[PDB]
């Protein structure tokens, strides 16, 4: 029983999450997030190693619950006659990466580079659990202040990874790659970069680059902020226009610009602190 | 200053 299990909080966020509501583990007092999911508004679902029916959040989400702490980890799940309840863990201090940028504009290359690191990090560890989250955005990243680790939310729009082509899209538009835009295909590894080099230029201006589809596939980057040559080049290559012009996350890792990354420690004393 | 939102993905 759920109720038995957790004492149930009030909304988080306001529903900017989904229907999120805080949460303790009555067994250790442990902080959660209880998130509430609509069976009639599930698209894809999936089947658990055993076999049961659950949504494809719920598969994507246990494939990735092994310890690194780059992903939010799922503790537990309920299925309910009308919805599925899913138990995720609940770092405190936090606040999304979204409302972190608005606050403090442009971010200084030195956590630009930390914070993308750190996802670039937690996206490799959904690719080689199987998964692919198809929503990389500030809005799905959550920062916990105090230990300056990132935390990648959201698994609703994801898919198994696959080598072939991708033919559905339901993540954000604005961070969608232009091969979804002209054609509706795309490759499940380069549109991730795509949206990678969307975050960094995000994380390095302050905002996002592109509003309109013809700024998606026109392939001109106005950078609005200083930013270096090096970080530049980074980004510009992963927004290139066709996807095999992408970098591979191993080149992204090896760019100059990434290069002598802080710890996530000293990122929070340094810069969150 | 420009104007910054969030965007919906479903
Ligand atoms: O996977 C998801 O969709 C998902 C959504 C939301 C959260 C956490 C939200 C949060 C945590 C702590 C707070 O103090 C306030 C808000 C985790 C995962």
């Amino acid at each position: 029983p759920l109720e038995s299990q957790y004492q149930v909080g009030p909304l988080l966020g306001s529903g900017g999450f989904g229907s999120v509501y805080s949460g303790i583990r009555v067994s250790d007092n442990l902080p959660v997030a209880i998130k509430h999911v609509e069976k009639d508004r599930i698209s894809d679902w999936g089947e658990l190693p055993n076999g049961t029916r659950v949504p494809m959040e719920v598969v994507l989400l246990k494939k990735v619950s092994s310890g690194f702490s780059g992903v939010i980890r799922l503790l537990d799940w309920f299925e309910r006659p009308d919805s599925f309840v899913l138990i995720l863990e609940r770092p405190e201090p936090v606040q999304d990466l979204f409302d972190f940028i608005t606050e403090r504009g442009a971010l200084q290359e030195e956590l630009a580079r930390s914070f993308f690191w750190q996802v670039l990090e937690a996206v490799r560890h959904c690719h080689n659990c199987g998964v692919l989250h198809r929503d990389i955005k500030d809005e799905n990243i959550l920062i916990d202040l105090n230990r300056g680790e990132l935390k990648l939310i959201d698994f609703g729009s994801g898919a198994l990874l696959k080598d072939t082509v991708y033919t559905d899209f339901d993540g954000t538009r604005v961070y969608s790659p232009p091969e979804w835009i002209r054609y509706h295909r795309y490759h499940g590894r380069s549109a991730a970069v795509w949206s990678l080099g969307i975050l960094l230029y995000d994380m390095v201006c302050g905002d996002i680059p592109f509003e309109h589809d013809e700024e998606i596939i026109g392939g001109q980057v106005f950078f609005r902020q200083r930013v270096s040559s090096e970080c530049q080049h980074l980004i510009r290559w992963c927004l290139a226009l066709r996807p095999s012009d992408r970098p591979t996350f191993e080149e992204i890792q090896n760019h100059p610009w990434m290069q002598d990354v802080l710890l996530p420690q000293e990122t929070a004393e340094i810069h969150l602190h | 200053a420009r104007k910054r939102r969030r965007h919906p993905s479903g």
